[PDB]
C-alpha cells in the first residue's frame, strides 16, 4: 500500500511540475 | 421553376403557417399514423397480451378503463423484439391480441419526434438563428427513446417498454425499481437533480424577473401590457435583479450576465435529463443501482440494517408479485 | 500475473492505467497558470 | 465590493498559510482523535460494533414507552452485560 | 504565443481547442499526443489486466475486457479457452505502452515545439479545410491504412493461428480460417438484414468465415476506396450537398462514431461469436435460456415429463411453441428464442429444441455449462455487487458485457449529442450566424406575417 | 427619531458580504442548527433504539445511506425537547431517542420562515416585487405539509421522513405501497409542474441563447453583454416566429413568460402539498370503486390499475415487519403474497 | 502578509488534490472496515 | 486597509471549522474495523 | 543476467520519468535550447536502447 500511493505521488506531481518549472523560468505557457 | 424546384421552395418556405421542411416530410406522416392509431386504440382497443402468457390486459375505455386506467399495451413477450407490422398478423383480430398497435405508434412517433428534433435545427437554420434548440430537444426525446426503445432491447422485449398509460407508467417504474434499484442509481439522482433544480430555477428566474419589472402601468390593469411585442429595451433591470438576489445569497452566488443565466437555465435540466435517459440506457444492460444490502455488520457477523435494507424489503414485495403467473424459474434474469 | 521478474513493478502497474485522465486534470492546471485567458 | 478584503487576497498570502498550516491541520487531528479514542461513541450513544446485541440476543432494543425511555435504553445497556 | 487567449481568438478558455481550427502543426500535435493517449491506455490497462489475471478464474469474473480482446484473436488460449500462455497478453500490453511513449513524443513535440502551421513547411503535409481535393487525398490515405488494419485480422486468421472459435467442433478453440467466405450474396445479405428480433442485421455474424470473408471485402472495399480518393476530387451534387468546413467534417465523424458506437453496444449484448461466451460471460438472453435448461435437467432427473408439463398459465412448463411454431424454452425466456450457443445447439432439431435430445441425449458438460452461465448473468450493482437488484451483498460480479454495453451506450449518446451540436454550428457558422443575429439585418424581420 | 433601535436597524442592514438583517436574527441560527444537526447526526447518530438502523458515517454508512432518523412511535408527537420529560437534560439519551429529528425539523421549519422573511426584507430594501418570497412559498407548502402536517395525522414522528438520501426513497416507496400516491390526482398536478418547470427552464434557456443577437465579434458570445445596456440580448420576435411555426403557439409577451414560469412549478408543488395533507389522514386516492367491484365478479377482467394493487400488496407485506419494529409483526412464509417461482 | 506571493493557480491545485485524497480515502473505505459488507 | 474580524469571518468559520473536524472524524473512521 | 535486467529496467522507468518532466519544459523554456536539444537527442538514443536491452533480457530472467 505505501509502494503505491509513492508511485502515484511521484506521478501526481509529475505534471503540476513541469507547470511550476516552466511558470518559474517564464516559459512558453 | 419546375415543378420540383417549386415543391422544394414551399416545403423549405420560411412563410407557412406551420413550417414543413425535409424532416417535416418524414415527421408529419408518422407522427399523424402514431396519434391516429393511439386514439383509436386507447378508445376501442381490445384485451393485449402483454407478457405472453395468454392473460390479456385490458387497456381501452370501451373496455373498461378510465383515463387514468387506460393505456394502449405493450406487445407480447411472444414476439419479443420481432417486428410485428400489421401484415405479419393472419387478421387483424391477432394483431390486436398480440399489441401490434403498441409497436406501429412507439415506431413512428420514435421516427416523427426525431424527425421532430430535426426540424428544429432546419427552421433555426431558415431563420437565420443560432442552431442548438434542438440539442435542448435531445433530452426529453433520448429519454423516450430510453423507455421505448432501449429497455427494450437491451431486456430482449417490447414487453417490457412502457406502456402508453398512466397506470402503465407507474407500472414501468415500479418493476424498473423492484428490478434495478433505479432510485440507489447516481444517474437518476442526477436526472432529480435536474428537474427538481429545473424547476427550482424556473421558478427563481420567473420570479426575479417578474419583481423587476419596469412600472409601464397602472394598478388598474395587468402589468403585462408594459410589454409590448418587438420592443427594443428590455422590459425589466437585471441591474435591480442581480442587486436583490446577491444579497440574498452574496454577491458572486448571483448572475449578472443574462448570456450567461439564460445559458445555465438550459444546461442544468437538459444535462440532468441526459443522465435521466442514461440511467434508463444503462439499466437497460442491467449496471444497476448501489446495491449496500448487508453492508453494515457487527463484530458478531450480525446485520445490521441501514435504510438501504428497508428499500430492499420494498423491492423484494414488488419483485416477487410483478407478473405473477409468469416466472416459471427463481430467478428472474430478464 | 506479471511474469516474476517484473513482480517488483506491481505498484507502478497498478497505477498506470489512471494516467490518462491526469492529463485532463493536467490542462486545467495549465489553464489556472496562464489565468484562463 | 462590500469592504471586506477579498478572498483571493487573503488565501494567496504568506500570513494566511502560516496560520492555516497550524490550525487546519489541528483541527482535523482533534476530529481524528474525537473518533480514535472513542469519545464520539459516549457523547452520542452510539454503538461500537461489540455493542448491538448481547452474545445471544437477536432482538432489536427497541423504546416502547415514552416517559420511561430513558430508562429503557440504560437497561437495554445494562443487558450487554 | 499566437492566439492563445479570447480576444486574438474569439473562443474562450473552455472552448481553447477550437483555437487550433486554422494551426495545422499544433493541431497535428494534439492529435498525435491524443493517439498517444489511447495507446497508453490500451498498453497499461493490459498490464494492470495481467497483474490482477488468475488464470484458473474465467476472465469474466475478474473485471477482465481486453485481455479477452486478445484471447478471441486466438492469443494464450486452447480448448474450452483455457488459458494456456499469459505472454502473448503481456507482449500485446508492453508493446502498446512502449509505442505510447513515440506518440506522446511527436504530439507534445508538433503541439509545443513544431512548426504551429504546416502550409508554409511543406505543401504536402499542409492543408486548407476548404481544399476538397486535399481533404479527399488525407481520407484516401487513412482508407488505405484502415484497409490494411482489416487485412491484419484476416492475416492472423488465415496465415498466423487462427481465431479463437467458440463454435468449432467438439468444443471452442483457436482454429485457423481456411475457407473464408467471398460470396457477396452473404456477405452483403448481413447487410440487408433486418435488425428486429431473429434477424438482428450484422449482429447475427455466427462462424468465423463470415468474419474473416467480411474483413476481405472491407479490407479491399477500404484500399479501392482510398485510392478513389486520392485519384479524384468531390463531384458537383456532392459539393451542393455538403459544408466544406473542419467543423463540419469533425461533425460528420461524430456521427459516424455514435451509429457505430450503438452498434458495438449490441454487438456486445447478443453476439457471442466474436465476443466468446467464454471470455465476456453469457449475453443476457444466453443466461436466462440457461437457467431453463438447468431447471428442465433437474425436474427430469426427478422424472417429470418435460415435453406434457402444463404450466400454470396453460403454456408448457419448460417447452412451448415459438409464434412460428418452433419448440423453444418457456417461461420468460420464451423472449429469448433466437439465442444461439454451443451448449444448446446439440439439442436442435429441424422443428426447434427436439424433445428426443432433450430425454436421453444431455451431456453433463452441457448442465454444468447452463449452470455456469445461469449463474454468471450479466446482471449486477454499480457497485459490483452480482445478481438481482435484492440480492444481498457476497459475490463481487459485473459482467464484462454489461461494462462495454452500457459504457458504449453513453459514449455513443453524447457522440450523437456532439455531432448535432457541431453539425448545427458547422451550418451556421457557414451561413455567416453562428454568433448571432445581426441587428440591423434581422432575416425574421423582412418576412410576411404568419397570420 | 435616533434611539438605539434605529442604530441596531441600521447595522442590521449594512451592506456587507453576506447581509444580515431583523431576518437574520431567526434565519442565521436556525438554519446554521438545521444544517448542523443534520451533520452531526448522519456523522455520529445511531438509529438503534428508534428503528433497529445504523444511519451514521461512525457506524459505516455512506453519504446515500446516512440519515438523521425519526422518533420511535412511541414517541408519538413528543416535541422531544432537550430539557423535556423524556430525554431529562441527558444529551446522549436523547440522541438516542431520536431528539435530533424534531431538533432539524423544528430549526428547519423556524429557519425557512426566516429565508422567507430575508426575501421580503431584501426586497423591500433594494425597492424590488416580492414576487421571490412569494414563490418560495411553495417550498413552505412541501416542508410543513411533508415534515409537519403529514406525521400529525399520522400516529407519530416516526412516519414522517428521516433526513437521508436512502431513508427519503424508503418514504416513496412506503407512499406507493400503502397510500397509491402515483394514482393521486394532487400528485399528478406536482408532477407536471415540476416537468413543466424543468421543461421551461430548459426551453427558455436554450430560446435565449438560441435567438441572442450579434453583439461582439467573438464567437464565444457571453462577452457581447453589459448588464446595463438598454437592449434585449436576444431577439422575441425570431423566438416568437421560430415557437408559432414548430409548435403552433409562442410566447409574445415577456411578462407573461416570467411569470408563467414562476406559476407553473409554484403551482404544482402546493398542489402536491394538499395530496400530502389528505395522506396524513390516509385520505388516499388507493382504488377506483367501479373498477374492483368489476375485477372482484370477473376474474378475467385486469388493468394497469389492478397490477399496480398487486405491487403495492407486495410492499406492504413484504417491507412492514422491518419498516414498522413497533407493530412487532410476524408474518410466516405462508401468508406472503408472492407469484409464480419468485 | 502581502496578497499574492502564493499564486492562486498552487493554491487550487493543492486545495483541488488535498479534496482528491479525502474523497479517495472515503472510497477505500467503502471497501474494508465498517460498511464494506465482510 | 482592512478589517479581519468581520461578519463574513464569523460566517466562514462557523462552516469551515466544525467541516475539518469532521473530516478528520470521518477519516480515521475509515480504519474501523468490527 | 538479472543484475543487468533488474537495473536496466529501473534505468528505463528512471530515464523516463527525467524525460516526462524534461522535454515538455525544454521544448517550452526560452533559453539553453542548444544545450536542450542536445539532451533530448541522447536521452532518446538512451531510452531506446533501454528498452531494446530490456527486450533482449527479459527471455534471460523469464
Ligand atoms: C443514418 C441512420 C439511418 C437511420 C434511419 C432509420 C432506419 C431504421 C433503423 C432501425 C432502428 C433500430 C431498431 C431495432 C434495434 C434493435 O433491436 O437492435 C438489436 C440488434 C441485434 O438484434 C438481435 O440480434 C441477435 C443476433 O444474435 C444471434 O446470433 C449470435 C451470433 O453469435 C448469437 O448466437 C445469438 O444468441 C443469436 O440470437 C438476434 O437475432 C436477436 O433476436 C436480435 O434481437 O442490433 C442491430 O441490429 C444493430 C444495432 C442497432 C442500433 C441500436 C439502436 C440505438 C439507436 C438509438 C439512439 C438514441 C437516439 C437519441 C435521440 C436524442
Ligand atoms: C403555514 C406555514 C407557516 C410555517 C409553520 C411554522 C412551524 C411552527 C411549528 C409548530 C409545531 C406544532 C407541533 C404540534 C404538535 C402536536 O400537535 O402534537 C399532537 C398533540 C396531541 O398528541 C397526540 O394525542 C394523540 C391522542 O391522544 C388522546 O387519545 C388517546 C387515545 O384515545 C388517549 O386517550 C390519550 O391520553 C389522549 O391524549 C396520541 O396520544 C398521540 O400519540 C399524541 O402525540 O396535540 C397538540 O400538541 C396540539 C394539538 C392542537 C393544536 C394543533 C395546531 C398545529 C397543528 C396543525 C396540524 C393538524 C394536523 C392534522 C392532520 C391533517
Ligand atoms: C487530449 C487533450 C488535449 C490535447 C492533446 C490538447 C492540445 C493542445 N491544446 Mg487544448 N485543452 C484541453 C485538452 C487538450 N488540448 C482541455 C481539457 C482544455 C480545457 C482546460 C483545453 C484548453 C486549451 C486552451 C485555452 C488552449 C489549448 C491549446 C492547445 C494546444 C497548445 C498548448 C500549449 O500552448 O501549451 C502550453 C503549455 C505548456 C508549455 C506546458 C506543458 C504542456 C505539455 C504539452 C505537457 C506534456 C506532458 C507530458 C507528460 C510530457 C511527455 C513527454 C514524453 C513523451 C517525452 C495543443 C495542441 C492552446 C491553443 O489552441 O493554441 C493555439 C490554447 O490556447 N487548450
Ligand atoms: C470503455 C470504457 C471502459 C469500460 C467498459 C471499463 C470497464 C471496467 N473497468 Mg476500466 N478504465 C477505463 C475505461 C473502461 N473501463 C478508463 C478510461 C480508465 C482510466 C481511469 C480505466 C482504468 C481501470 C482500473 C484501475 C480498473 C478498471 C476496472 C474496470 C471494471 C470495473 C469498473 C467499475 O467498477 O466502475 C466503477 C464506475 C465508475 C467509476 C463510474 C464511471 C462514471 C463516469 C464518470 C460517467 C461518464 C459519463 C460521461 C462519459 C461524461 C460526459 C459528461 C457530459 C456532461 C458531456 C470494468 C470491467 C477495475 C477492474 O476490475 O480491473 C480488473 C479496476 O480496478 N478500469
Ligand atoms: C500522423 C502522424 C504524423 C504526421 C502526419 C507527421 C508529419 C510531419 N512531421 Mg511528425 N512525429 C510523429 C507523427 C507525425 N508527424 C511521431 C509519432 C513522432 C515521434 C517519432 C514525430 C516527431 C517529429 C519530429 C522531431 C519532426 C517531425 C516532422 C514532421 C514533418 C515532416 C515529416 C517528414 O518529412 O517525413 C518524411 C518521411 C520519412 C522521414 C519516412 C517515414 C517513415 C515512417 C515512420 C515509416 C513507418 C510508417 C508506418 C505506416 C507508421 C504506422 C504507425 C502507427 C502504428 C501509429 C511533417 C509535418 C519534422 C518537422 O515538423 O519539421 C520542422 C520534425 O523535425 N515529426
Ligand atoms: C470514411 C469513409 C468515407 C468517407 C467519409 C467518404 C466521403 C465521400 N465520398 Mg467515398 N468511398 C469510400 C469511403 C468514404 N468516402 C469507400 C470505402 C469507397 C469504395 C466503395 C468509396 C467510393 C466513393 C464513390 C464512388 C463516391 C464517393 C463519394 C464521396 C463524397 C460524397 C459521399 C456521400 O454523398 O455520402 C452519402 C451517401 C449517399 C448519398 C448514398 C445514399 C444514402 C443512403 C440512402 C443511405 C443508406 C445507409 C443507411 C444509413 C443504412 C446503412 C445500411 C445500408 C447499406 C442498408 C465524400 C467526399 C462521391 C464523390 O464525390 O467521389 C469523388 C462518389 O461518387 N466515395
Ligand atoms: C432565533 C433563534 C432560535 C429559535 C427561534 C430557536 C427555537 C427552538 N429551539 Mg433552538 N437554539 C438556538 C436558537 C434558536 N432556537 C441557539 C443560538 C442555540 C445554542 C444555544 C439553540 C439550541 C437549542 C437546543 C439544544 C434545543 C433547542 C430547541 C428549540 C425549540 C424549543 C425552544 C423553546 O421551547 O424555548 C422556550 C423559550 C422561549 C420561547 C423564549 C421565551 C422568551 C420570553 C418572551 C421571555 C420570558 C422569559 C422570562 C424572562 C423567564 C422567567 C421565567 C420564570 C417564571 C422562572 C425551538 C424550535 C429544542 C428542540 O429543538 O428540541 C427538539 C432543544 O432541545 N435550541
Ligand atoms: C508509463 C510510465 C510513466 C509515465 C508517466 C506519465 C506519462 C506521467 C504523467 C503525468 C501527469 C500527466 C500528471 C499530472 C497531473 C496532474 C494533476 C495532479 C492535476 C490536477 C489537478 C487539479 C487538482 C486541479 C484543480 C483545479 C484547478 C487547477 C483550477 C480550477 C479548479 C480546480 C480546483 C478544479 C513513468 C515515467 C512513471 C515511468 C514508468 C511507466
Ligand atoms: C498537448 C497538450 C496536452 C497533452 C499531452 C499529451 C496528451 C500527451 C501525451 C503523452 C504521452 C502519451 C506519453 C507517454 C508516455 C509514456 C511512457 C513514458 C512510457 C513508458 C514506458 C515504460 C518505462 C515502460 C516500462 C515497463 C516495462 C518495459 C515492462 C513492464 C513494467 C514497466 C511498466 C515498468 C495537455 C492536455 C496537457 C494540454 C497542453 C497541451
Ligand atoms: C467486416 C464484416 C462484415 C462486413 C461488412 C461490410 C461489408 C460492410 C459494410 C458497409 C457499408 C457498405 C456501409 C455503409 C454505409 C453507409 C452510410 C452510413 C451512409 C450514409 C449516408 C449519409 C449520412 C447520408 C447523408 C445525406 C442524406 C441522406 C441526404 C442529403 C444530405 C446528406 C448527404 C447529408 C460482415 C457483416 C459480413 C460480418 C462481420 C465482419
Ligand atoms: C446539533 C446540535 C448542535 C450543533 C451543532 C452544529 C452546529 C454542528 C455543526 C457542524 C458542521 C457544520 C459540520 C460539518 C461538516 C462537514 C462535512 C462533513 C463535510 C463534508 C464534505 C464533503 C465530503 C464534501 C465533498 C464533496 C462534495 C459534496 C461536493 C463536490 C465534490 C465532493 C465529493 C468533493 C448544538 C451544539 C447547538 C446543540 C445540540 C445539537
Ligand atoms: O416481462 Mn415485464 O418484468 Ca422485465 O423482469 Mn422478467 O420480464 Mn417480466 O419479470 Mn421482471
Ligand atoms: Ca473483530
Ligand atoms: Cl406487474
Ligand atoms: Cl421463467
Ligand atoms: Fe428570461
Ligand atoms: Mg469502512
Amino acid at each position: 500500500v505505501i509502494a503505491q500511493l509513492t508511485m502515484i505521488a511521484m506521478i501526481g506531481i509529475a505534471g503540476p511540475m513541469i507547470i511550476f518549472l516552466l511558470a518559474v523560468r517564464r516559459g512558453n505557457l | 421553376a419546375n415543378l420540383w424546384e417549386r415543391f422544394c421552395n414551399w416545403v423549405t418556405s420560411t412563410d407557412n403557417r406551420l413550417y414543413v421542411g425535409w424532416f417535416g416530410v418524414i415527421m408529419i406522416p408518422t407522427l399523424l399514423a402514431a396519434t391516429i392509431c393511439f386514439v383509436i386504440a386507447f378508445i376501442a382497443a381490445p384485451p393485449v397480451d402483454i407478457d405472453g402468457i395468454r392473460e390479456p390486459v385490458s387497456g381501452s375505455l370501451l373496455y373498461g378503463n378510465n383515463i387514468i386506467t387506460g393505456a394502449v399495451v405493450p406487445s407480447s413477450n411472444a414476439i419479443g423484439l420481432h417486428f410485428y407490422p400489421i401484415w405479419e398478423a393472419a387478421s387483424l383480430d391477432e394483431w390486436l391480441y398480440n399489441g401490434g398497435p403498441y409497436q406501429l405508434i412507439i415506431f413512428h412517433f420514435l421516427l416523427g419526434a426525431s424527425c421532430y428534433m430535426g426540424r428544429q435545427w432546419e427552421l433555426s437554420y431558415r431563420l437565420g438563428m443560432r442552431p442548438w434548440i434542438c440539442v435542448a430537444y435531445s433530452a426529453p426525446l433520448a429519454s423516450a427513446f430510453a423507455v421505448f426503445l432501449i429497455y427494450p432491447i437491451g431486456q430482449g422485449s417490447f414487453s417490457d417498454g412502457m406502456p402508453l398509460g398512466i397506470s402503465g407508467t407507474f407500472n414501468f417504474m415500479i418493476v424498473f425499481q423492484a428490478e434495478h434499484n433505479i432510485l440507489m442509481h447516481p444517474f437518476h439522482q442526477l436526472g432529480v437533480a435536474g428537474v427538481f433544480g429545473g424547476a427550482l430555477f424556473c421558478a427563481m428566474h420567473g420570479s426575479l424577473v417578474t419583481s423587476s419589472l419596469i412600472r409601464e402601468t397602472t394598478e388598474t390593469e395587468s402589468a403585462n401590457y408594459g410589454y409590448k411585442f418587438g420592443q427594443e429595451e428590455e422590459t425589466y433591470n437585471i441591474v435591480a435583479a442581480h442587486g436583490y438576489f446577491g444579497r440574498l445569497i452574496f454577491q458572486y452566488a448571483s448572475f449578472n450576465n443574462s448570456r450567461s443565466l439564460h445559458f445555465f437555465l438550459a444546461a442544468w435540466p437538459v444535462v440532468g435529463v441526459w443522465f435521466a435517459a442514461l440511467g434508463i440506457s444503462t439499466m437497460a444492460f442491467n449496471l444497476n443501482g448501489f446495491n449496500f444490502n448487508h453492508s453494515v455488520i457487527d463484530a458478531k457477523g450480525n446485520v445490521i440494517n441501514t435504510w438501504a435494507d428497508i428499500i430492499n424489503r420494498a423491492n423484494l414485495g414488488m419483485e416477487v408479485m410483478h407478473e405473477r403467473n409468469a416466472h416459471n424459474f427463481p430467478l428472474d434474469l430478464a | 500475473k506479471l511474469p516474476e521478474a517484473y513482480a517488483i513493478f506491481d505498484p507502478l502497474v497498478d497505477v498506470l492505467p489512471v494516467i490518462p485522465v491526469l492529463f485532463l486534470a493536467l490542462a486545467f492546471v495549465w489553464q489556472a497558470a496562464v489565468g484562463f485567458r | 465590493t462590500t469592504g471586506e478584503r477579498p478572498f483571493s487576497d487573503i488565501i494567496t498570502s504568506v500570513r494566511y498559510w502560516v496560520i492555516h498550516s497550524i490550525t487546519i491541520p489541528a483541527l482535523f487531528i482533534a476530529g481524528w482523535l474525537f473518533v480514535s479514542t472513542g469519545l464520539a461513541y459516549d457523547v452520542f450513544g452510539t454503538p461500537r460494533p461489540d455493542s448491538y446485541y448481547a452474545q445471544e440476543q437477536r432482538s432489536i432494543p427497541l423504546v416502547t414507552d415514552r416517559f420511561e425511555a430513558k430508562q429503557q435504553v440504560e437497561t437495554f445497556l445494562e443487558q450487554l452485560k | 504565443a499566437t492566439n492563445r487567449d479570447q480576444e486574438s481568438s474569439g473562443f474562450a478558455w473552455w472552448a481553447g481547442n477550437a483555437r487550433l481550427i486554422n494551426l495545422s502543426g499544433k493541431l497535428l500535435g494534439a492529435h498525435v499526443a491524443h493517439a498517444g493517449l489511447i495507446v497508453f491506455w490500451a498498453g497499461a490497462m493490459t498490464l494492470f489486466e495481467l497483474a490482477h489475471f488468475i488464470p484458473e478464474k474465467p476472465m469474466y469474473e475478474q473485471g477482465l475486457i481486453l485481455i479477452p480482446h486478445i484471447a478471441t484473436l486466438g492469443w494464450g488460449v486452447g480448448p474450452g479457452g483455457e488459458v494456456v500462455d499469459t505472454f502473448p497478453f503481456f507482449v500485446v500490453g508492453v508493446v502498446h505502452l512502449i509505442s505510447s511513449a513515440v506518440l506522446g513524443f511527436g504530439g507534445v513535440y508538433h503541439a509545443i515545439r513544431g512548426p504551429e502551421t504546416l502550409e508554409e513547411y511543406s505543401s504536402f503535409f499542409g492543408y486548407d479545410w476548404k481544399d476538397k481535393n486535399k481533404m479527399t487525398t488525407i481520407l484516401g490515405f487513412h482508407l488505405i491504412v484502415l484497409g490494411i488494419g482489416a487485412l491484419l485480422l484476416v492475416a492472423k486468421a488465415m496465415f498466423f493461428g487462427g481465431l479463437y472459435d467458440t463454435w468449432a467442433p467438439g468444443g471452442g478453440d483457436v482454429r485457423v480460417i481456411t475457407n473464408p467466405t467471398l460470396d457477396p450474396r452473404v456477405i452483403f445479405g448481413y447487410l440487408l438484414k433486418s435488425p428486429f428480433g431473429g434477424e438482428g442485421w450484422i449482429v447475427s455474424v455466427n462462424n468465423l468465415e463470415d468474419v474473416v470473408g467480411g474483413h476481405i471485402w472491407i479490407g479491399l472495399i477500404c484500399i479501392a476506396g482510398g485510392i478513389w480518393h486520392i485519384l479524384t476530387t468531390p463531384f458537383g451534387w456532392a459539393r451542393r450537398a455538403f459544408i466544406w468546413s473542419g467543423e463540419a467534417y469533425l461533425s460528420y465523424s461524430l456521427g459516424a462514431l455514435s451509429m457505430m458506437g450503438f452498434i458495438a453496444t449490441c454487438f456486445v449484448w447478443f453476439n457471442n461469436t466474436v465476443y466468446p461466451s467464454e471470455f465476456y460471460g453469457p449475453t443476457g438472453p444466453e443466461a436466462s435460456q440457461a437457467q431453463a435448461m438447468t431447471f428442465l435437467i433437474r425436474d427430469q432427473k426427478l422424472g417429470a415429463n418435460v415435453g406434457s408439463a402444463q404450466g400454470p398459465t396453460g403454456l408448457g412448463k419448460y417447452l412451448m411453441r415459438s409464434p412460428t411454431g418452433e419448440i423453444i424454452f418457456g417461461g420468460e425466456t420464451m423472449r429469448f428464442w433466437d439465442f444461439r450457443g454451443p451448449w444448446l445447439e446439440p439439442l436442435r432439431g429441424p422443428n426447434g429444441l427436439d424433445l428426443n435430445k432433450i430425454k436421453n441425449d444431455i451431456q453433463p458438460w452441457q448442465e454444468r455449462r447452463a449452470a455456469e452461465y445461469m449463474t454468471h448473468a450479466p446482471l449486477g450493482s454499480l457497485n459490483s455487487v452480482g445478481g438481482v437488484a435484492t440480492e444481498i451483498n457476497s459475490v463481487n460480479f459485473v459482467s464484462p458485457r454489461s461494462w462495454l454495453a452500457t459504457s458504449h451506450f453513453v459514449l455513443a449518446f453524447f457522440f450523437l449529442v456532439g455531432h448535432l451540436w457541431h453539425a448545427g454550428r458547422a451550418r451556421a457558422a457557414a451561413a455567416g450566424f453562428e454568433k448571432g443575429i445581426d441587428r440591423e439585418s434581422e432575416p425574421v424581420l423582412s418576412m410576411p406575417s404568419l397570420d | 427619531e435616533r434611539g438605539w433601535f434605529d442604530i441596531l436597524d441600521d447595522w442590521l442592514k449594512r451592506d456587507r458580504f453576506v447581509f444580515v438583517g431583523w431576518s437574520g436574527i431567526l434565519l442565521f441560527p436556525c438554519a446554521y442548527l438545521a444544517l448542523g444537526g443534520w451533520l452531526t447526526g448522519t456523522t455520529f447518530v445511531t438509529s438503534w433504539y428508534t428503528h433497529g438502523l445504523a444511519s451514521s458515517y461512525l457506524e459505516g454508512c455512506n453519504f446515500l445511506t446516512v440519515a438523521v432518523s425519526t422518533p420511535a412511535n412511541s414517541m408519538g408527537h413528543s416535541l422531544l425537547l432537550l430539557w423535556g420529560p423524556e430525554a431529562q437534560g441527558d444529551f446522549t439519551r436523547w440522541c438516542q431517542l431520536g431528539g435530533l429529528w424534531t431538533f432539524i425539523a423544528l430549526h428547519g421549519a423556524f429557519g425557512l420562515i426566516g429565508f422567507m422573511l430575508r426575501q421580503f426584507e431584501i426586497a423591500r430594501l433594494v425597492g424590488v416585487r416580492p414576487y421571490n418570497a412569494i414563490a418560495f412559498s411553495a417550498p413552505i407548502a412541501v416542508f410543513v405539509s411533508v415534515f409537519l402536517i403529514y406525521p400529525l395525522g399520522q400516529s407519530s414522528w416516526f412516519f414522517a421522513p428521516s433526513f437521508g438520501v436512502a431513508a427519503i426513497f424508503r418514504f416513496l416507496l412506503f407512499f406507493q405501497g400503502f397510500h397509491n400516491w402515483t394514482l393521486n390526482p394532487f400528485h399528478m398536478m406536482g408532477v407536471a409542474g415540476v416537468l413543466g418547470g424543468a421543461l421551461l427552464c430548459a426551453i427558455h434557456g436554450a430560446t435565449v441563447e438560441n435567438t441572442l443577437f450579434q453583439d461582439g465579434e467573438g464567437a464565444s458570445t457571453f462577452r457581447a453583454f453589459n448588464p446595463t445596456q438598454a437592449e434585449e440580448t436576444y431577439s422575441m420576435v425570431t423566438a416568437n416566429r421560430f415557437w408559432s411555426q414548430i409548435f403552433g403557439i409562442a410566447f409574445s409577451n415577456k411578462r407573461w413568460l416570467h411569470f408563467f414560469m414562476l406559476f407553473v412549478p409554484v403551482t404544482g408543488l402546493w398542489m402536491s402539498a394538499i395530496g400530502v395533507v389528505g395522506l396524513a389522514l390516509n385520505l388516499r386516492s388507493y382504488d377506483f370503486i367501479s373498477q374492483e367491484i368489476r375485477a372482484a365478479e370477473d376474474p378475467e377482467f385486469e388493468t394497469f390499475y389492478t397490477k399496480n394493487l398487486l405491487l403495492n400488496e407486495g410492499i406492504r407485506a413484504w417491507m412492514a415487519p422491518q419498516d414498522q419494529p413497533h407493530e412487532n409483526f410476524v408474518f410466516p412464509e405462508e401468508v406472503l403474497p408472492r407469484g409464480n417461482a419468485l | 502578509s502581502e496578497g499574492g506571493r502564493i499564486p492562486l493557480w498552487i493554491v487550487a491545485t493543492v486545495a483541488g488534490m488535498g479534496v482528491i485524497v479525502i474523497v479517495g480515502l472515503f472510497f477505500y473505505g467503502a471497501y474494508a472496515g465498517l460498511g464494506s459488507s465482510l | 486597509s482592512y478589517p479581519i474580524f468581520t461578519v463574513r469571518w464569523v460566517a466562514v468559520h462557523t462552516l469551515a471549522v466544525p467541516t475539518i473536524f469532521f473530516l478528520g472524524a470521518i477519516a480515521a473512521m475509515q480504519f474501523i474495523q468490527r | 543476467m538479472t543484475i543487468l535486467f533488474q537495473l536496466a529496467l529501473a534505468a528505463l522507468v528512471i530515464l523516463s520519468f527525467v524525460m516526462v518532466i524534461g522535454v515538455p519544459v525544454a521544448y517550452a523554456s526560452p533559453q539553453d535550447w542548444d544545450r536542450s536539444k542536445q539532451l533530448i537527442f541522447l536521452g532518446s538514443g538512451l531510452w531506446i536502447a533501454l528498452v531494446l536491452v530490456v527486450g533482449v533480457l527479459n527471455f534471460f530472467v523469464v
